[PDB]
């Protein structure tokens, strides 16, 4: 729509194209069957963000408050840009970064920060894998090592689990800037990860196709053993329900809509640019559109199927918590009033609190009642991997087959880890080839980048790359892409395409979703974002042993270094799109 | 240690993998 004098002749032509597929046998690689390109796609976008974000935020916005909005972004900025992505990787037989520069010579940016993103969330996310398979490790004996404490002070008002985590795990520090040496038990989970990595990745994807089998099916098999366990749970439909009642006040805050914006583009692996170059391994005749659709469906389907499975084992802990405080309160009154045990319970602990009041209440008084209410431990959500380390693990512990429910929850959360880093890895080793050994030179570069994660600072170094890695960068190339497809490559154009490809032509409806509102909602979470980024000075919660009131949120602010540090991450890859365009035009 | 032999199985067969794989493209001629 917009001056592109010359896209033809840059870009295959339509009459080529049936003469592209039967030479180009040998020198680009072919998927061995259908269902082997649709798995790896489902693995990646479903092992990206079902792995830990998206069961996170559904459990920082509780529930139904965080899902309807993440749903309402799915299908109306997510089944567009999905579709969007297969079809012009399918019609320019070309990965992220040949796409752009096909497209347009000076749209090299949009591919370059794709591979820049798909490099810093790769680097970070290896990380959580590392940490998943230290516990997989760990989760070989019928006392799991964080079921009890070795008692010491921290472990005491701390929790067997949250010392585990802190201590006999993360060895953390009081701070980013207090950053002592590389856990060496920690770098040996580090390189165990980047390994298998390499051992799936070696060929690119003839080898990883093999990989994606039980890698993009055993997530699934165990997430639904989660659901026959997880609903025979107590507190599972206290929770369930839970879920289901969301509260419109969450609604009314523009945060809750821009991490359900950004979750579409990471449970889509949209953005990423690692779908285009999956895509553009099909037969030019090859319905795109259906696959899309598919996928979308499957996706939708599993984040609602993990939110049930995660509220239900939430409920269960609450609950659990719920009975044991009580108990508690049972037991103060009991024993400052000797009363015949089992006399006082739930049905009469009210009634008696005052009777025994009356009787005694100088004797009542310097009891001490904890406010037992199993909504609050409900409402009770973690922040950062807590959900995996500190909410499952101990409710693990809580159930019969303990060590069985702990290895088939750190496999089922690695194979999504790592079908999930097959794209990734996709989206850096490609735009490298179009720029085993460049795979392993990538392997173990990135692995030596990965140290900074070993450290006694480490997890807070993680948190940083979380909160801007996958943020912004995402959603600015996510509505490029949406742009650069539609008014520089021309919408119409793309139509002709499209018919030529899936042997017809998108509903009028799914046209105009991709045409404005998309494009627009893009803007929305924008928007969003820099209001949050702007409304809210940067901080971050840090585990102090030994302060006042140590198990709590100890909220500092970031130093003035750490912002030159987000500044740079969620910076470099978004400024390679207007950087190299502006280039282009001086060159 | 059990986290350290579980561990060590993990790295041998995956590191004994990659070599298989590694070598079974030197094999591919
Ligand atoms: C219903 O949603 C509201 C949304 O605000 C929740 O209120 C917040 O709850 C969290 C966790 O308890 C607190 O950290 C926030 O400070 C609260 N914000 C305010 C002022 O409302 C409320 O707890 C939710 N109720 C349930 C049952 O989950
Ligand atoms: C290791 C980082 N991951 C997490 O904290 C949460 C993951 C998680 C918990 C429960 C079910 C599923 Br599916 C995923």
């Amino acid at each position: 729509v917009l001056p592109n004098p010359g896209l033809d002749a840059r870009i295959p032509s339509l009459a080529e194209l049936e003469t592209i597929e039967q030479e180009e046998a040998s020198s680009r690689p072919k998927w061995d069957n259908k269902a082997q390109y649709m798995l790896t796609c489902l693995g990646f976008c479903v092992g990206l963000g079902n792995v830990w974000r998206f069961p996170y935020l559904c459990q920082s916005h509780g529930g139904g408050a965080f899902m309807i909005p993440f749903l309402i972004l799915l299908v109306l900025e997510g089944i567009p840009l999905l579709y969007l992505e297969f079809a012009i990787g399918q019609r320019l037989r070309r990965g992220s970064l040949g796409v752009w520069s096909s497209i347009h010579p000076a749209l090299k940016g949009l591919g370059l920060a794709s591979m820049l993103t798909s490099f810093m969330v790769g680097l970070y996310y290896n990380t959580i894998i590392s940490w998943i398979m230290w516990y997989l490790f760990n989760s070989f004996q019928e006392p799991l090592p964080w079921s009890d404490c070795p008692y010491v002070d921290e472990c005491a008002r701390s929790s067997p689990v949250d010392y585990f985590w802190y201590r006999e795990t993360l060895n953390i520090s009081t701070s980013i800037s207090d950053s002592g040496s590389i856990q060496w038990w920690m770098l040996l989970c580090l390189a165990c990860a980047w390994s298998v990595l390499y051992m799936c990745t070696i060929r690119g994807i003839e080898t990883t196709g093999k990989a994606v089998y039980i890698t993009s099916t055993l997530p699934y098999v165990v997430l639904t053993i989660f659901l026959i366990r997880g609903l025979t749970l107590k507190g599972a439909t206290n929770g369930i329900v839970f879920l289901f009642t969301p509260n419109v006040t969450e609604l009314a805050q523009p945060d809750t809509w821009l991490d359900a914006g950004a979750q579409v583009f990471f449970s889509f692996s949209l953005a990423f640019g690692g779908l285009i170059s999956f895509s553009s391994y099909n037969s030019v005749h090859n319905n795109c559109e259906k696959d899309s659709v598919i996928v979308s469906i499957i996706n939708g389907f599993t984040s609602v199927y993990v939110a049930i499975v995660v509220y239900s084992v939430i409920g269960f802990r609450a609950t659990q918590r719920y009975d044991d405080c009580f108990s508690t309160n049972i037991l103060t009154l009991i024993n400052g009033f000797d009363l015949p045990e089992g006399n006082v319970t739930q049905e009469n602990f009210v009634d008696m609190q005052q009777r025994c009041n009356a009787s005694d209440p100088a004797a009542y008084a310097q009891l001490v009642f904890q406010t037992c209410d199993i909504n609050a431990f409900l409402s009770e959500a973690v922040e950062g991997t807590g959900l995996a380390f500190i909410v499952f693990t101990e409710a693990i512990t809580k159930m019969p087959l303990s060590p069985l429910w702990s290895v088939l929850f750190f496999i089922m959360l690695f194979c999504l880890g790592l079908s999930s880093m097959f794209g990734n890895m996709e989206g850096v080793v490609v735009p490298l080839q179009d720029l085993e050994v460049l795979t392993g030179l990538i392997c173990l570069g990135t692995f030596l980048i990965g140290f900074i994660f070993t450290l006694n600072s480490g997890q807070y170094w993680l948190s940083l790359l979380d909160s801007y890695a996958g943020s912004i960068p995402l959603l600015i190339i996510a509505f490029c892409e949406m742009f650069s497809v539609v008014y520089v490559y021309g919408v119409d154009r793309f139509n002709k395409d499209i018919e030529f490809m899936i042997g017809h032509k998108p509903n009028i409806f799914w046209q105009v979703t991709w045409r404005v509102v998309s494009p627009l909602l893009m803007l929305i979470i924008f928007l969003f974002f820099f209001v949050v980024e702007v409304s809210q000075e940067l901080t971050y919660s840090i585990w102090d042993p030994g302060y006042e009131e140590f198990p709590k949120s100890q909220k500092i602010s970031y130093p003035n270094w750490v912002y030159v540090v987000v500044v740079i991450v969620a910076g470099v890859p978004s400024l390679t799109i207007p950087g190299y365009a502006i280039y282009k035009l001086i060159r | 240690s059990i986290w350290l032999i579980v561990f060590g199985v993990v790295m041998g067969v995956i590191v004994v993998g990659i070599v298989i794989l590694i070598f079974t493209g030197i094999r591919d001629r």
